[PDB]
């Protein structure tokens, strides 16, 4: 079963999307190392 | 799977009539629903995609709306070429289902038919049976009786009958009945009179031969 | 651009339906988009059959991947469909079709419709063989009306013409009939003015593929 895969993967894109513009991304890289380093 | 049903089943319009053609689900599909154009003639083609998009040469009197388990595609000024039936699909689940479809045919003025009849050809009376045909042209509305009689006596089985699609510029109905007999009974009678009824004529209108 | 479906008209009962569609646009190996089978039967029930993507990745609807198969052949640009056991039930009009495959990034994402449609190729399933048809004028006796009876055929269907196309406006062919013998029969029939029966010649022409007769029979007025 894929296309009804795409009936989330949708809204998952519209997080990414909002995360996208509103956390710049180079912040995102910057906290995923953050939570990297905490390992 | 996913049921989908539309309403009506069948509806005539005037020509710039504002027409709707709704599609109920089962469960909620979220938008995911598709509107196509079915026409006798040509090739399926679709004109909605998720509830609003309509595609490029869809004319824009096309638009569609809709949620959850209810949607409606909406024809804004209907014209010749939109007479047709109509499909919707939803795209939510893994096995994808079309509604029944909406058929959309043309309301016009009462129009009398004009009634011909045309006896059996010699060759095929040489091969054994015979067929008589009472032709039936460009009348409205669609409902329409065609009685055969033959010698007075009334008959009943032996005849089919075959009814065409709406004429494309004409916007009305013709109509066969094919009397099929053996040559022995064919032989057997002398008067063969075809009686017709519709709504637009006062009188019954007989056509016979002998 | 085009989409060309075509098949064997008549398939006996338990034999297996192949059908080919040539794409005459694009490469089947086009990344962009699937392809499609999708089928009417005649009581206007439309089924997704399955669809078949240029990778090579299939879905088939459940109630019948037990027997089908969808295959594209890049070499020659076509797809394939094979059903077997094929009943009665699976008499329909078989329509090959395009769905656009939107990537991720585009504002379309995740809406799947079938966009281009082909004309459909019809396919009977029955036990009956070919039978051509037989051909008979329906002559006339201010607008006078003439035409043919075709009687006799199986299986559909049978396309009929006027003057090798050049007659068109007032003509009216008629769907076929299913007579109790379980053969099928039509009329075609045209409204001329009654001034012309006696200096126009008017034939009718018949065709029927499914078991490859061609008539052409002159209709007059009667005597
Ligand atoms: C066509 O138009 C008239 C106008 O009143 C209407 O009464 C009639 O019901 C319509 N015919 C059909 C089949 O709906
Ligand atoms: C599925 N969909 C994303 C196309 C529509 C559902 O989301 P929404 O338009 O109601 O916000
Ligand atoms: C419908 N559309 C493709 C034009 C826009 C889709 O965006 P959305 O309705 O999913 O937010």
């Amino acid at each position: 079963n894929w296309f009804n895969i795409t009936n989330w993967l949708w809204y998952i894109k519209l997080f990414i999307m909002i995360v996208g513009g509103l956390v710049g991304l180079r912040i995102v890289f910057a906290v995923l190392s953050v939570v990297n380093r905490v390992r | 799977d996913i049921q989908m049903t539309q309403s009506p089943s069948s509806l005539s319009a005037s020509v710039g009539d504002k027409v709707t053609i709704t599609c109920r689900a089962s469960q909620s599909v979220t938008k995911y629903l598709n509107w196509y154009q079915f026409k006798t003639g040509q090739a399926p083609r679709i004109l909605i995609y998720g509830t609003y998009t309509l595609l490029s040469g869809v004319s824009p009197r096309f638009s569609g709306a809709g949620s959850g388990s209810l949607y409606t595609l909406t024809i804004t000024n209907i014209q010749p070429e939109d007479f047709a039936t109509y499909y919707c699909q939803q795209a939510h689940s893994t096995p994808w289902t079309f509604g029944q479809g909406t058929h959309v045919a043309a309301n016009r003025t009462v129009a009398a038919p004009s009634v011909f009849i045309f006896p059996p050809s010699d060759e095929q009376l040489k091969s054994g049976t015979a067929s008589v045909v009472c032709l039936l042209n460009n009348f409205y509305p669609r409902e329409a009786k065609v009685q055969w009689k033959v010698d007075n006596a009334l008959q009943s089985g032996n005849s089919q009958e075959s009814v065409t699609e709406q004429d494309s510029k004409d916007s009305t109905y013709s109509l066969s009945s094919t009397l099929t007999l053996s040559k022995a009974d064919y032989e057997k009678h002398k008067v063969y009179a075809c009686e017709v009824t519709h709504q637009g004529l006062s009188s019954p209108v007989t056509k016979s031969f002998n | 651009v085009q989409l060309v479906e075509s098949g064997p008209g008549l398939v006996q009962p338990w034999g297996t339906l192949s059908l080919t569609c040539r794409v005459s646009g694009d490469s089947v190996s086009n990344d962009n988009y699937y392809w499609a089978w999708i089928r009417q039967t005649p009581g206007r029930e439309l089924q997704v059959i399955g669809t078949i993507y240029y990778s090579g990745t299939t879905y088939y609807n459940p109630s019948l991947r037990n027997r089908v198969t969808i295959s594209l052949d890049k070499s020659v640009n076509v797809v394939s469909l094979r059903l077997g056991s094929v009943s009665a039930a699976d008499t329909a009009q078989y329509y090959c079709v395009r769905m656009p495959s939107h990537g991720f990034w585009s504002t379309s994402f995740s809406y799947w419709y079938f966009d281009l449609w082909g004309r459909g190729h019809f396919v009977a399933v029955s036990w009956a063989s070919t039978k051509g048809p037989s051909v008979f004028p329906l002559a006339p006796s201010g607008t006078a009306a003439l035409g043919c009876l075709v009687k006799d055929y199986f299986p559909e269907p049978v396309t009929v013409s006027w003057n090798s196309g050049a007659l068109t406006s007032g003509v009216h062919t008629f769907p076929a009939v299913l007579q109790s013998s379980g053969l099928y029969s039509l009329s075609s029939v045209v409204t001329v003015p009654s001034s012309s029966l006696g200096t126009q010649t008017y034939i009718c022409n018949v065709d029927h593929k499914p078991s490859n007769t061609k008539v052409d029979k002159k209709v007059e007025p009667k005597s």
